[PDB]
């Protein structure tokens, strides 16, 4: 039990290097320039609502 | 070397002021290096000032520095390295072997800074130590995972105790232990080396079954305040990550209280009362906090503390007085007696230390060493004025019986072979219950004050009792 | 928004490697179930013991 | 059983109050005292049989 | 998989538009980030940070609003914009919080999950008045003898519980709580007080200890511990006791009763301090905050027994004071002895003499008193007073050839003070109160060796529940005591006395 406990911490920290593999994925493609646009008209969308 | 370049701006002691460029800015509690012929000084960031200026402790000394001088950023907050390979050795603050070990071969580096374990995490006491020694298992058992607390006067043989404790106890045990010293005297130190290669717990042909982060006092006082912080972070390792249960032993969180105090007035915090810092709560909150029995492993920290003229209405000693949970006061006076345990038996209290839970015959055994003891220095003044002579029987037999139980606490040590050179004697917590019951009973009247007189269990006070008679 | 790109993406992308079982055994006591609280002998045995048992007797003193 | 064991223990310190010596008397009612302890104790302390395999 | 789980509930949380209000830190530093922005900011407003931290804006200076923050600087960071919570301090208050250890906040800390809140009320807010008052007359039991008789108090009354540091102080106040158990059992609002306990900067393993000795004695169900741990920060700490007022005025309005217990005051002080002395405020008395006073005072005088007229309800409170060396000159002694009704001193030397409770009923005082306390334990306790009042003065006289006259008061003194043990953790009902102190009255106890005292106690009780159980429940039901019932009583004294 104490061994299962451990790998759901493990999981966790598997996955943190998972975090920062994704971070370095969405910087490293243009989906870092075209989700960028896409943020753009969300906030020109956002601040009209304003 | 990170473009977060900073030039020393003011070196008014300790308090280094750094110029780091536009946009760049550490954080708090972050750690910087500045490379100098004396090393990289390490700078923990505690302000920031704003303007890209931050306000920084000094670890190392700063004598020497050019004011605008280059400091790189390491980043983050200082990260000692932990392992295995921490064990049998002495590590600096600055997390360097100074007993020349060779480099430490680190594992993993975690920060000093880390947080506490939440209360979901702890896991709660029942687990009962036992030192062996008398005093300590009757009248304030100990308890694994606990927060042993040597109150004393300055190193009455407080250091002694500890060695006395590492000895029996940390050999016992067959997990690690840390052994941390914050402000010791170096002499001391080379002493405490030699000895524990000498008990073999350091083994340098081997492992070693504890660590030792030797911070002593010639350190700035910023560095010693991380002393303790270095040690602790390897203790967390060895209760989380290796899992083991541990046995923290830490000297003296009077020098920790010491040294926070004086680098809060650097910082400029208005100093509180008797010149404390304002943050020594939440300082020692933290230092406590973080050593804790948890669901991952058990720490039993032992915590040296000067009580500053004997005085436990000093606010520092009053405060670390909560915030432990097995006080032990140490006094002159029983020292002076020549009794070793110099413990002040009715001022010992422990968390465990209970009726049911300690047993109920230890804990009638207890109340009636308590009350007689009580009575006998309730007598005193009447001794004192009106003389021995006008007490009753009853209180004769109790008198009696209070001074043969007076010196039948005397228990020698091993650590008073360099002392008398008699050697120890650890008596079971059983044993010690029982032989105990029967003083009380009388059995042992008829076995003299000076045949209990700094000899260990009952069958070494009848044997004493028969070396006197013949 | 990004919150919903990062997440499906990485949890799709990467894989969970499970530990090896090997090493779960490793930090596990193994054991194998005890085996008997023993047979103890019958104490005294042999017209020894009936002789000794009825002749020392007369234990009682006068 | 337990109840005769410890019943003729006493019985016989009553018993060595009518016949003078006490010399194996003391031997029998120790033995019989030890075991009807040891086995209530362990009846009363016993863990399970076996595994539990439920929940864990 | 718990990756899957976690990763949906973060999913979850998406678009922001909230941030208006933005403030800039110049300088953070203690805890004590100073903003230029946040035009528009209440006093004391939730504040939310770019890191998150959280925080209460004590010092709004004319270019700079000083937000104290309630976490560690740790992740905060200089320059970062400080979104508006736009919310003075403000708790969820409800039933939900009967079994729940909560941190300040009021985020579980033994993650009972969601509370069953019926309000989120400020927590700063003023006292019930002049025309919020009823009689006070509601007997206060907590199960000990002493307390019961010699010091008792009412419902929504004041009574420090000032005394020797951690002498089992938690222990003193943990035996009332077991005894709200037995009443609470009891259907009646009026006999259910909802008791809070407030850890303040107190370690997450001693409250653990708490809160399972609580749960072995069931007491959760009624319990709420308002927790402020040790790690938990000064401001947490600041406003702890507060906070826990603001759960108890839901009871005390919905015109139930219930007992707060605020422990301790002491450490309550050095976080104003901390906090003080960080904003750079003069600091009073002794180092302590010169408003600590009015900080205390508006505490204190939240406790309440409410008017008929607005509904009778109530709000007992029963502060803890540690005393540092047994000190009660020191300025947070001194202001609060005077705010509150009544007192309880533990004394070391009862202690040490074994008498536990080790409460110096000399110098404990209750100024609520015999208002409120059981009719038939007044009348079988008036003598109690006088007897020990002439064993306390005679106590000296202790220590050769002594008069008649003082070796009976003596005998009878002696006797009493070993009766008004009781082994902590064990609350006793007000029904066999009664009796036990009756006894010690008829003097029957006089005949009674100190040893057997103990033994006399619980065997004149069983006696009284096999033979007098009539008797047993005509006191707890009569609450008062006719000439023939006491007649009754002294006949089984006597006859439990003879044997």
């Amino acid at each position: 039990v104490r061994y299962e406990a451990s790998l759901r911490q493990l999981e966790q920290r598997q996955l943190a290097k998972s975090v920062i593999s994704r971070v370095q994925s969405e910087l490293g493609n243009p989906k870092f320039q075209e989700k960028v646009l896409q943020q753009s008209i969300s906030e020109i969308e956002q601040l009209l609502s304003k | 070397s990170t473009p977060i370049t900073g030039k020393v701006t003011a070196v008014i002691g300790a308090i280094v002021d750094v110029h780091f460029e536009q946009s760049e800015l550490p954080a708090i509690l972050n750690a910087l290096e500045i490379k100098t012929p004396q090393g990289k000084l390490v700078l923990e960031v505690a302000q920031h000032l704003g303007e890209n200026t931050v306000r920084t402790i000094a670890m190392d000394g700063t004598e020497g520095l050019v004011r605008g001088e280059k400091v790189l950023d390491t980043g983050g907050p200082i990260s000692v390295p932990v392992g295995r390979e921490t064990l049998g050795r002495i590590i600096n603050v600055i997390g360097e072997p100074i007993d020349e070990r060779g480099p430490i071969k680190s594992k993993l580096r975690k920060p000093i800074h880390a947080d506490p374990p939440s209360f979901a995490e702890q896991s709660t006491s029942a687990e009962i130590l036992e030192t062996g020694i008398k005093v300590v298992d009757l009248l304030a058992p100990y308890a694994r995972g606990g927060k042993i607390g040597l109150f004393g006067g300055a190193g009455v043989g407080k250091t002694v105790f500890i060695q006395e404790l590492i000895n029996n106890i940390a050999k016992a045990h067959g997990g690690f232990s840390v052994f941390t010293g914050v402000g010791e005297r170096t002499r001391e130190g080379n002493d405490l080396y030699r000895e524990m290669k000498e008990t073999g717990v350091i083994n340098l042909e081997g492992e070693s079954k504890v660590a030792l982060v030797f911070g002593q006092m010639n350190e700035p006082p910023g560095a010693r305040a991380r002393v303790a912080l270095t040690g602790l972070t390897i203790a967390e390792y060895f209760r989380d990550e290796e899992g083991q249960d541990v046995l923290l032993f830490i000297d003296n969180i009077f020098r920790f209280t010491q040294a926070g105090s004086e680098v809060s007035a650097l910082l400029g915090r208005i100093p509180s009362a008797v010149g404390y810092q304002p943050t020594l709560a939440t300082d020692m909150g933290l230092l406590q906090e973080r050593i804790t029995t948890t669901k991952k492993g058990s720490v039993t920290s032992v915590q040296a503390v000067y009580v500053p003229a004997d005085d436990l209405t000093d606010p520092a000693p009053a405060t670390t007085f909560a915030h432990l949970d097995a006080t032990t006061v140490l006094s002159r006076g029983i020292s002076e007696l020549g009794i070793y345990p110099a413990v002040d038996p009715l001022d010992s209290k422990s968390r465990l230390l209970d009726a049911a839970v300690v047993g109920q015959e230890h804990y009638d055994v207890a109340s009636k060493v308590q009350e007689t003891l009580q009575t006998y220095k309730s007598l005193q003044d009447i001794i004192a004025i009106l003389g021995m002579d006008e007490l009753s029987e009853q209180d004769k037999l109790t008198v009696e019986r209070a001074r043969k139980i007076q010196r039948f606490l005397s228990q020698p040590f091993a650590v008073a072979e360099v002392f008398t050179g008699i050697p120890g004697k650890l008596v079971r917590l059983k044993d010690t219950v029982a032989s105990f019951k029967a003083v009380l009973e009388g059995k042992y009247d008829n076995i003299p004050e000076h045949a209990f007189y700094m000899v260990g269990g009952i069958e070494d006070v009848v044997a004493k009792a028969e070396k006197l008679a013949a | 928004n990004v919150i919903q790109d990062l997440y499906l993406r990485e949890l799709k992308d990467t894989k969970l490697a499970p530990s090896t079982l090997q090493d779960a055994e490793g930090n596990v006591k193994p054991w194998n179930p005890p085996q008997k609280p023993n047979l103890p002998e019958l104490e005294l045995q042999g017209p020894e013991a009936l002789k000794a048992y009825t002749e020392q007797n007369v234990e009682t003193a006068h | 059983a337990k109840s005769a064991a410890n019943k003729l223990d006493w019985a016989k310190v009553i018993s060595s109050l009518r016949i003078t010596g006490s010399t194996a008397t003391q031997l029998s009612s120790f033995k019989k005292r030890n075991d009807e302890a040891r086995r209530q104790l362990l009846e009363l302390q016993s863990q399970p049989t076996e595994v539990d395999f439920s929940h864990y | 998989e718990v990756s899957s789980i976690l990763e949906e509930r973060i999913k979850g949380v998406s678009d922001e538009a909230n941030l208006n209000e933005t403030g800039r830190v110049l300088a953070v530093g203690d805890g004590i980030a100073r903003v230029f922005g946040l035009n528009n900011i209440q006093a004391e407003e939730l504040v939310e940070f770019s890191s998150g931290v959280k925080g209460m804006a004590l010092n709004l200076e004319p270019g700079q609003v000083g937000i104290v923050l309630f976490g560690s600087d740790r992740l905060v960071k200089e320059g970062e914009l400080v979104k508006r919570t736009g919310n003075i301090v403000d708790v969820p208050v409800g039933p939900g919080l009967l079994g729940r250890v909560v941190d300040a906040l009021g985020n579980p800390i033994d993650g009972k999950g969601p509370i069953d809140a019926a309000g989120r009320s400020r927590a700063q807010v003023k006292a019930p008045g002049i025309l919020p008052r009823r009689s006070v007359h509601e007997p206060v039991q907590t199960g000990l003898k002493a307390v019961d008789a010699l010091v008792p108090i009412g419902r929504g009354q004041r009574e420090l519980i000032i005394g020797d540091r951690q002498t089992g102080k938690t222990a003193v106040a943990l035996d009332t709580i077991l005894n709200q158990k037995r009443w609470n059992n009891g259907s009646d609002e009026s006999k259910k007080l909802y008791c809070v306990y407030v850890a303040v900067g107190q370690k997450r393993s001693t409250v653990a200890q708490l809160v399972q000795t609580l749960e072995q004695h069931d007491a959760m169900k009624y319990s709420i511990i308002v927790a402020a741990t040790a790690s938990e920060a000064a401001p947490l700490q600041y406003l702890a006791p507060f906070t826990a007022a603001s759960i108890g005025e839901w009871f005390r309005d919905n015109g139930k009763h219930a007992l707060i217990v605020y422990d301790d005051l002491s450490k309550q002080a050095v976080a104003y301090r901390q906090l003080s002395l960080l904003l750079r405020r003069p600091p009073g008395r002794e180092a302590y905050p010169g408003d600590v006073f009015y900080l205390h005072s508006r505490l204190l005088e939240r406790a309440a027994k409410l008017s008929e007229k607005e509904g009778s309800g109530s709000l007992t409170a029963l502060p803890v004071i540690e005393t540092q060396g047994g000190d009660v000159s020191a300025y947070i002694p001194t202001n609060v002895i005077s705010i509150t009704d009544g007192q309880i001193f533990l004394e070391a030397e009862l202690f040490y003499k074994g008498i536990r409770p080790a409460i110096n009923v000399g110098l404990s005082v209750s100024r609520v008193g015999s208002a409120a306390q059981v009719k038939a334990l007044k009348q079988v306790a008036g003598s109690l007073k006088l007897f020990l009042a002439q064993y306390r003065e005679v106590a000296a006289f202790a220590q050769s050839d002594l008069d008649a006259s003082t070796k009976q008061t003596l005998v009878r003194g002696e006797r009493l003070t070993q009766l008004l043990k009781q082994n902590q953790y064990s609350p006793l009902a007000t029904e066999e109160q009664v009796p036990l102190i009756y006894a010690g009255v008829n003097g029957h106890l006089d005949g009674i060796e100190l040893s057997r005292i103990g033994e006399f106690e619980s065997s004149f009780l069983s006696y009284l529940k096999s033979n007098h159980n009539e008797l047993l429940t005509e006191i707890r039901e009569k609450g008062e005591l006719s000439k023939e019932l006491l007649a009754s009583l002294k006949s089984a004294t006597e006859s439990f006395v003879a044997t």
